[PDB]
């Protein structure tokens, strides 16, 4: 099955770079953000997620 | 903040919106001592894709 989840981190600021795909700061994010989903979900049953959509909250 | 938003897949199975909701509220501890990150505002819908 597929889900779909939003989340806030409230402790970290939208900027400029992270309205910006190629910037360094937004791929560091969107990797390290991934790794973490691995970590939470580590089961043969997890696949992977999509590509990352960041939003100012 | 940072909103971030993402669909997942799972392998069909038995695995529904309530067990994957509640291994993510349940990590919120460990998100914020393991990868610095404040967790709130958890939302998980079914999709169909």
């Amino acid at each position: 099955s597929f889900f779909f989840l939003s989340f806030h981190i409230s402790n970290l600021q939208f900027n400029s770079s992270l309205e910006d795909p190629s910037t360094d700061y937004y791929q560091e994010l969107q990797r390290d953000i991934s790794e973490m989903f691995l970590q939470i979900y580590k089961q043969g049953g997890f696949l992977g997620l999509s590509n990352i959509k960041f939003r100012p909250g | 903040s940072v909103v971030v938003q993402l669909t997942m897949a799972f392998r069909e199975g038995t695995i529904n919106v309530h067990d994957v909701e509640t291994q993510f509220n349940q990590y919120k501890t460990e998100a914020a001592s393991r990868y610095n990150l404040t967790i709130s505002d958890v939302s998980v819908s079914d999709v169909p894709f």
